[PDB]
RNA sequence: GGGCUUGAUUAUUAUUUUUCAUCCCGUUCCUCGUCUCGCCAAUGAAUAUUAAAUUUACGUGCAUAUUCUUUUUGGUCUUCGUU
């Protein structure tokens, strides 16, 4: 795929929310100038929302822009590309099957191709989707394993995403996996997981699909075969954060609090706080502490980072996860103080706890004639699943 | 001083024959004095005045690797590098006891001052792959963690052994085994006492329980040594060093 | 492409880990074996043993 | 590259301007030597003996502070004047 630091830098940094000073010396291997469309102009978007804005900005924009208004009319040796740049229905082409290959090569193709960004964005991504399948093509493993890359990062509007989505689970997953002997190392990777990371949690930036939290708490992750060691070296502080938000966000998979527990715990190597104390309490359980950090939190952050979009979700579904545990076993245990804490009048408070009730991860009646929730037994009856387990 | 300038008969500096003059090139000579020293103490456990002035004659020795490093190279490399290395913990808990050492200078070369010392720029300077820091051979490292264990928290420490990949280049070359287990127990002494059960709990049970039979850092010759004969000197020269261990009694108390 | 092993030091990363990574331990010395044997020295020998 | 009136050699009068491969030092460059590491291959198959296909033992008693210093800057003391 791959690469580069600096850029690496720019990206994490503005991210956990610290400061913006930071270079980028670029540009540096996106290319010099080829597709797309920058990624350094992305990063300067989100810059500009943090925190206005700088000098680097308007560096990247003019970048961007030009090299040259002369070789953008230039570039085409023939043949297609044309309805406004492709051709949409050549790419629907290309397969079905359509495999053996019309003159050879498209070499002189890639030459004519090249120049870019502008950025243009939509189109952009097109032509190489386009590119990409020949299939035959001469020319090449590593150039094409490049260009999945720069199709997986921009754009993001919705139907390159979604053919992103697919298009990383089956190509990028296996790549990083040997044989091949011996590819791919630790940068790769992390650039890999940053890009993945971006198209879709919610940074600020964009994010969500539906649903594409699922694809974010698959990968990087899951035992068959595993790596996570990836993940930890060296020191993701900002992933191991929006990961916390990303399986509250989720709300199962099945295993959900446990695995995000394990994963916190990686104790001080690298370790950011906010999302991180509201699940760790949560999970471990305590429930005065927990319920006044996630409006705290919620709060908070915010900051800056806008979108917004999800963490009202986020909180909802916080709120609900807790009141739950306190239920379950525990009491027996009533309802006015529940109500007054999330903090409207007691029927919809009543009915908000009948919902968490009814999804048959707990059996409890209310009383709404005496204002107390009573939970059955179940959890324990003894003798008699004894007996049912043998019979 | 009137040298450099160096006539009359020949001089030179490497190769052929001057040759107390060749190998304090070099310095070799130095490493001679190191070796010797460590020998001297290495016998005699401390006790009478004898440590005490052993104690002085070694901070003696110091202040001529220091300055020597400024007559540059030769490239050299290394062998006064090395012995600095060797002679660091120096030292230490939070360091304590390199300031009153530090006192007569001229002091010079890089590593000095109470504000250093740690280590970690002769670690850095002097690398690893290529050029340096080979021979011999996986390093400083070792060092490094333990200084970063005793004056800084068991998590640098730990960080560091785990991230370099140092668990394979200590089953072969026998100096550094000893070196291997010497950083655990001391990780783990660190990681109790500032103040948590585990990670001090699991680095110090595997350290531990086994094997009896504890050579390993310090002292106490196995079994059996030192009646059996001349073979006495290979348990009593892998290593163990000396003014250090660190303390026995503390480590079965955090264990315990 | 690409690249290979990103940090500072010099060496940088090489495998880590995830901790719970208990290391274990090590001990040495239980067997020899030797082409191009060394001398004794019987100098040193004799001295230990007078003392 | 550093130093060097290095060998030709401005130098040596500060026309000092060098002026180069070089003497003494000099890695990340090419060629050569040697050591380390390595995969495979090389000397261990009795069912009956005619001058012999492989030799003990390998432990005791003794075992250097092994020296002369001239000293000189402090520091514990002492004896005069005087308060």
């Amino acid at each position: 795929l791959d690469k580069h630091l600096a850029l690496g830098l720019l990206y994490f940094y503005d991210e956990q929310g610290l400061d913006v000073a930071d270079a980028l010396r670029a540009v540096q291997a996106t290319t010099a100038l080829t597709a797309e469309g920058e990624v350094s102009v992305e990063q300067e978007r989100k810059i500009k929302e943090t925190a206005q804005r700088a000098r680097p900005a308007l560096d990247e924009f003019f970048e961007k822009s030009e090299t040259e208004n002369s070789t953008y009319q230039f570039k085409l040796t023939g043949s297609e590309i044309d309805a406004l740049r492709s051709n949409r229905e050549l790419s629907r082409d290309v397969l079905e099957a359509k495999g053996i290959t019309s003159n050879v090569m498209k070499a002189v193709m890639e030459l004519a191709y090249l120049y870019y960004d502008a950025a243009r964005y939509t189109d952009a991504s097109e032509l190489l989707s386009l590119c990409q399948c020949v299939v035959g093509y001469e020319i090449d493993q590593r150039t094409l394993l490049w260009g999945k890359l720069v199709s997986d990062m921009c754009t993001c509007n919705w139907p390159s995403a979604i053919a992103a989505a697919e298009k990383i689970r089956r190509q990028q997953n296996a790549d990083v996996f040997e044989e091949d002997i011996f590819r791919v190392a630790n940068t790769t990777t992390t650039r890999e997981r940053a890009w993945l990371l971006h198209w879709v949690l919610f940074p600020f930036f964009k994010g969500g699909n539906q649903y594409s939290t699922h694809l974010l708490n698959f990968v990087f992750d899951i035992k068959t075969n595993f790596v996570y060691q990836s993940v930890v070296e060296t020191v993701c502080p900002h992933y191991l954060r929006y990961i916390c938000a990303a399986a509250i966000l989720n709300k199962q998979r099945r295993s959900a609090l446990r695995s995000a527990a394990a994963m916190v715990l990686n104790v001080y190597e690298y370790s950011d706080p906010i999302t991180q104390l509201v699940n760790a309490i949560v999970n471990r359980q305590s429930f005065e502490d927990a319920l006044a950090l996630l409006p705290e939190v919620k709060s908070t952050a915010l900051g800056d980072y806008f979108l917004i979009l999800h963490a009202n979700e986020i909180l909802e579904n916080a709120r609900r996860l807790i009141f739950a545990r306190y239920m379950m076993t525990h009491g027996v245990v009533s309802i006015p103080y529940v109500a007054e804490k999330l903090g409207t009048r007691t029927a919809d408070a009543e009915v908000w706890l009948a919902n968490l009730i009814s999804e048959t991860k707990q059996r409890a009646k209310i009383d709404s004639v005496s204002e107390q929730m009573i939970v059955g037994s179940q959890a324990r009856s003894v003798h008699q699943t004894v007996l049912d387990k043998l019979e | 001083e009137n040298p450099a300038i160096a006539v009359k008969e020949v001089f030179s500096g490497d190769l052929t024959s001057k040759r107390a003059v060749i190998m304090d090139g070099l310095c070799g000579l130095l490493q001679k004095l190191h070796v010797h020293l460590q020998r001297i103490a290495q016998f005699k456990t401390g006790a009478t005045d004898e440590y005490f002035e052993i104690i002085h004659l070694e901070n003696q020795l110091v202040d001529l690797a220091d300055s020597v490093l400024g007559y540059y190279q030769q490239r050299k490399r290394g062998k006064a590098i090395c012995c600095q290395i060797l002679i660091e913990i120096l030292g230490s808990r939070r360091q304590q006891a390199h300031d009153i050492l530090y006192h007569k200078m001229t002091r010079l070369t890089r590593n000095i001052v109470t504000t250093s010392v740690i280590e970690t720029v002769r670690e850095l300077y002097q690398e690893l792959l290529v050029i340096g820091n080979e021979e011999a051979k996986c390093s400083a490292l070792l060092y490094l963690a333990y200084q970063m264990g005793l004056e800084g928290k068991y998590r640098d420490g730990r960080d560091l052994v785990l991230r370099s990949g140092v668990e394979e280049t200590v089953e072969k070359s026998v100096h550094l085994a000893i070196l291997y287990n010497r950083v655990i127990a001391q990780l783990g002494l660190a990681s109790f006492a500032a103040g948590d059960v585990i990670q001090a709990y699991n680095l110090l049970s595997s350290l531990w329980s086994n094997r009896n039979h504890d050579v390993l850092i310090s002292q106490r010759m196995p079994d059996y040594v030192k009646e059996n004969d001349e073979e006495e000197l290979k348990f009593r020269d892998l290593l163990v060093p000396p003014h250090a261990y660190i303390q026995h009694a503390q480590l079965e108390l955090a264990t315990m | 492409m690409g690249f290979e092993l990103p940090e500072i030091f010099v060496n940088a990363p090489f495998t880590w880990g995830p901790p719970p990574s208990e290391i274990e331990m090590d001990g040495m010395k239980v067997r020899l074996y030797q082409k191009t044997d060394a001398i004794a020295p019987s100098d040193w020998l004799e001295a230990m043993l007078d003392q």
